[PDB]
C-alpha cells in the first residue's frame, strides 16, 4: 500500500531479449485508495426461449435446469431482445425448470428472454517483486509472461 | 561504497550460500533518517531490510 | 518481530499507540499471579470496539488469557453501537476513540450504551469540556458528544453519541511556551433521579471555596428526571477553568456515593481545581497524555509544550517509556528562562503520521 | 539502434479524420 | 444411483442454504 | 575509467555526484529518475531523438 | 540461497497461473449462460443477486 | 554508514559497481499490503491496450 496521490506508471516488458521497437511504457495512474477488500462484479446474463405464450403470460424454458433455481429467482426483471419487460411469475410443477412469465406485451416464439445478473469477481494475490540486481545479468528478469 | 564484513571463517563452514552482512555508505538525502536501529528501508532490485 | 510489553499497565494506551504506529505489539503477563488472571470483561469489550472501527486488525487473545498479539489495520470507522459492559463506564471506551477518531476513512458515529460517570474515569462532562478542547486545539475542528441519556452507577442506563465529522491529516504543530491566563471559572453540577435541592446545595458548595476568587463563577445546573434520567440515583460535577486566551480549559470532577453531603463533594471538587491550576502550566495532569501523543503523530516538525515539575511523575515517565519503545521519539525537556517559576518546555519532534485512510 | 517512429516525431496526437 | 446423486445434491444445497443463514 | 557514483567539488559551497545510467536497463531508469536531480539527457543529433 | 527458494515458489506459481490463464473460463465468466451449459442447481450455491 | 543484516548472498557476488544501489525509507503505509485502487489508462504511445 502506499498513500493516496502516489503517482505510478507501467511497463509489460522490462528485459533486453523482449523488448523490440514498440514503448515499453504501458500505463500511466494515480493510486485513490487502499483497503483490504473490494468488490468487484462481473454481468452474468442466464438465457431463456419460450415455447407456449397467452397474450402477456408466457412459458419459457432452458433459463433454468430445476424448478429449484427458478424458486430463488422469482419475481426477478427479465426482457427479451425486442426489450419487452417481463417477470418471473411462478415455477410449473413438470417439467422442471420450466416457469411461468408475464411480458408488458405479447412476446413472439423468435424472441430470447435474458435474465441480468451480476457475479462476484476476486482480486488474485499474485506478487512478483523485481530483483534485477540479485541476477547475472541485471537485464533479463522475467516473471509471469503475457496471454498472448 | 559497498562492503560485505561477513567473517570468512562462516563462509567456509557453512559455505557461500549463507546469508551475509554488508555495510553500505553514501551521503544522505531528503528527510533526516532516524538515528535509533531498526528502520525499515527497501533497496531498489534487492528488497526491504 | 513483535514489541513486547509487560502486565495490563497502559492496555488502552499500548493499543491505541500501536493502531497510530500500525507496528504490531504483543502484551504478556497480564494479572498472571492474581486469582482470577488474564484480561478482564471491560478490556475485551475495548478490544471489541478497536475491531469494530478499524479493519484488516488480528487480535489473539491465549487460552489462559493472559497474553495479546495484536496487529493493527486501518482506521476505518462507521456507524456502530457498543454496549459497554458495567464493569466500567462509558467514558473508558470513548476517551481511546477520541486519539483515533480524526484519521479515519469514515466519520466514527458511535452510540455507546451503560453507565456514564465512575469514580475512575472520565466523565461526560470532562470529555465534553476537558479534553474534545484541546483536540480542538489540535485541528478537530468538528467533534461533539451528545448526552442522549444519563446512567448513574450501579444500574446505569445511559446512552451517549460520539460524532467526530473533522478529519484531518495528522495534528497541528503546537508552539506554547506560556502560562495561559485563566478568565472564568464554568462547571456542570448534574443529578438523576433525585430532588433539585442536592444540584443547589453541590453548587453552593463549589461557590464558597471559589469565592475569595477575582473571577467568575457560574456552574450550570443539570437536573435529570424522568425517563432519560437513568435506572439509579447519582449525581456529581465537573467544574471548569477557562482560558479564553487560547482556549485552554483545566477541569476537575468526582461523583457522589449514597449518603455523602453535596456540599462536601462541591468542596472537595472546588478544591481539587485550584490543585490541577497550581501543579499545571500550560495543559493538566489529565490531558497531558492526549497532549503529548498528538504531537508526537505531528508533521517532521519540533513542537513546544510548558508543562510543569509537578506533572513529571510516575505516570508522565511511563508514558513517554511506551511512547519510546512504539514510536522510538524522546521527548526533550529543557528549563525556562524564567526565574518566577520552575517550569520547562517540553520539545517534542514528530514522525510524520499521515492520514493515509481517508479518500480524496 | 530503436528509433523514434512517426507518432512519436510529429506527435499529431488524437485529431479527427480531415478530407 | 442416481437418486442418491439427488439426495446428495439436495443435501448440498441445503448445508450451503444453512450456511447462508 | 569511472564506475558508479562519482562524487566532486564544483565550487566553493556545492558538490555533485555523477551517475552514468546503464542504457540497456530500463530497471535502472526507473530508480535513477527516482534519486536524480539533475537529468543530463544525451540525444545523438545526427541519429535524432 | 534464500533467494533461490523464493524463485522456486515463484516458478511454481507462474505456471499455476499460466495454466489457469490459458484453460477455459469457469461457467460463470463465460457471459451468455443457459441451463445445459452450466452444472444443475449452480445457482443455488452460488451468491448471485 | 548502514550495516544490514540476512542480505540475500547474490547481491554480494552479483554487484556490478555500473548499476546503482539505492536505498529508499519506507513509511508505515508502506510495509502494509493489500488492495490499491487507481485510476489508470493506457499510455498514449503504448501500441495495445
Amino acid at each position: 500500500l502506499c498513500s493516496p496521490n502516489t503517482p505510478f506508471c507501467g511497463v509489460q516488458i522490462v528485459a533486453n531479449s523482449d523488448t523490440g521497437n514498440g514503448f515499453r511504457i504501458a500505463a500511466t495512474g494515480i493510486v485513490e485508495e487502499i483497503d483490504v477488500n473490494i468488490e468487484i462484479v462481473k454481468k452474468l446474463k442466464l438465457v431463456g426461449f419460450p415455447y407456449k405464450i397467452f397474450k402477456n403470460t408466457a412459458f419459457i424454458k432452458d433459463m433454468f435446469s430445476s424448478a429449484m433455481e427458478v424458486a430463488r429467482f422469482e419475481g426477478a426483471q427479465i426482457k427479451t431482445v425486442s426489450g419487452i419487460r417481463g417477470e418471473i411469475k411462478r415455477a410449473l410443477s413438470k417439467p422442471e425448470g420450466h416457469y411461468r412469465a408475464a411480458f408488458e406485451d405479447k412476446i413472439l416464439m423468435s424472441d430470447i428472454v435474458i435474465l441480468r445478473s451480476w457475479y462476484p469477481v476476486r482480486v488474485k494475490k499474485f506478487y512478483n517483486p523485481v530483483t534485477s540486481l540479485l541476477l547475472k545479468e541485471k537485464t533479463e528478469w522475467k516473471g509471469l509472461r503475457l496471454t498472448g | 561504497r559497498f562492503t560485505d564484513l561477513t567473517h570468512p571463517e562462516l563462509i567456509e563452514t557453512q559455505g557461500l550460500q549463507i546469508d551475509r552482512k554488508v555495510a553500505i555508505y553514501g551521503y544522505l538525502h531528503g528527510t533526516p533518517l532516524p538515528s535509533a536501529p531498526g528502520t525499515r528501508v527497501h533497496i531498489a532490485g534487492v528488497g526491504d531490510f | 518481530k513483535y514489541t513486547t510489553f509487560q502486565g495490563s499497565q497502559n492496555f488502552r494506551l499500548r493499543i491505541v499507540l500501536a493502531t497510530l504506529s500500525g507496528k504490531p505489539i504483543k502484551i504478556e503477563k497480564i494479572r498472571s499471579g492474581d486469582l482470577n488472571p488474564g484480561l478482564k470483561d471491560y478490556e475485551v469489550s475495548f478490544l471489541r470496539l478497536i475491531e469494530s472501527v478499524t479493519n484488516g486488525s488480528v487480535i489473539e487473545i491465549s487460552y489462559t488469557g493472559t497474553t495479546v498479539i495484536y496487529r493493527p489495520g486501518i482506521i476505518v470507522g462507521g456507524a456502530s453501537t457498543h454496549i459497554c459492559p458495567s464493569s466500567k463506564p462509558v467514558g473508558y471506551f470513548v476517551e481511546p476513540m477520541l486519539y483515533l477518531a480524526p484519521f479515519s476513512k469514515k466519520k466514527f458515529s458511535i452510540l455507546f450504551k451503560g453507565i456514564t460517570a465512575s469514580h475512575n474515569d472520565a466523565g461526560i462532562e470532562a470529555i465534553k469540556w476537558g479534553l474534545m478542547p484541546v483536540m480542538e486545539k489540535f485541528g478537530v475542528r468538528e467533534c461533539a458528544l451528545h448526552t442522549l441519556k444519563r446512567g448513574s452507577p450501579p444500574l446505569g442506563g445511559g446512552e451517549v453519541h460520539l460524532v467526530v465529522d473533522s478529519l484531518i491529516a495528522q495534528p497541528i504543530t503546537m508552539h506554547e511556551i506560556d502560562r495561559p491566563i485563566i478568565s472564568s471559572i464554568t462547571g456542570v453540577a448534574y443529578s438523576t433521579r433525585v430532588s433539585p435541592s442536592l444540584v443547589n446545595r453541590m453548587i453552593d458548595g463549589a461557590k464558597k471555596v471559589l469565592k475569595n476568587l477575582q473571577c467568575e463563577v457560574n456552574i450550570t445546573a443539570d437536573v435529570w428526571r424522568g425517563e432519560n434520567s437513568g435506572k439509579s440515583p447519582g449525581w456529581g460535577i465537573t467544574l471548569v477553568a477557562q482560558s479564553k486566551q487560547k482556549g485552554w480549559s483545566y477541569f476537575a470532577e468526582d461523583i457522589g456515593d449514597a449518603g455523602s453531603i453535596p456540599e462536601e463533594l462541591g468542596e472537595k471538587v472546588a478544591c481539587q481545581l485550584l490543585e490541577e491550576i497550581s501543579k499545571s502550566a500550560a495543559v493538566g495532569r489529565n490531558q497531558l497524555p492526549l497532549a503529548i501523543v498528538y504531537m508526537v503523530i505531528g508533521k517532521e516538525d519540533i513542537g513546544r509544550l510548558r508543562i510543569n515539575k509537578e506533572q513529571i511523575d510516575e505516570r508522565f515517565i511511563i508514558l513517554l517509556r511506551d511512547i519510546k519503545k512504539i514510536f522510538n521519539t524522546e521527548v526533550f525537556l529543557k528549563p525556562v528562562d524564567e526565574a518566577d517559576n520552575e517550569d520547562m518546555i517540553a520539545t517534542i519532534k514528530g514522525i510524520g503520521f499521515t492520514n493515509t485512510s481517508k479518500k480524496i | 539502434k530503436r528509433a523514434i517512429n512517426y507518432q512519436i516525431l510529429k506527435n499529431k496526437g488524437l485529431t479527427p479524420k480531415r478530407n | 444411483t442416481l437418486a442418491n446423486n439427488v439426495e446428495s445434491k439436495l443435501r448440498d444445497d441445503l448445508e450451503r442454504l444453512k450456511k447462508i443463514r | 575509467d569511472i564506475q558508479g557514483p562519482i562524487t566532486v567539488v564544483s565550487g566553493k559551497h556545492r558538490r555533485l555526484t555523477f551517475l552514468e545510467c546503464p542504457a540497456d536497463d530500463l530497471n535502472a531508469m526507473i530508480d535513477i529518475a527516482k534519486i536524480a536531480d539533475l537529468v543530463l539527457l544525451l540525444i545523438d543529433g545526427n541519429f535524432g531523438f | 540461497s534464500s533467494f533461490e527458494k523464493q524463485q522456486i515458489e515463484i516458478r511454481k506459481q507462474i505456471e499455476q497461473l499460466e495454466n489457469e490463464a490459458v484453460a477455459e473460463k469457469k461457467w460463470s465468466l463465460k457471459g451468455e449462460v443457459k441451463a445445459k451449459d452450466r452444472p444443475e442447481d449452480a445457482l443455488l450455491t452460488e451468491e448471485l443477486e | 554508514r548502514i550495516v544490514f543484516e540476512k542480505v540475500p548472498m547474490e547481491f554480494v557476488k552479483n554487484f556490478n559497481p555500473k548499476f546503482p544501489i539505492v536505498m529508499g525509507g519506507l513509511l508505515p503505509t508502506e510495509i502494509k499490503f493489500g488492495i490499491v485502487k487507481a485510476r489508470l489508462r493506457r499510455h498514449r504511445w503504448h501500441k495495445k491496450i
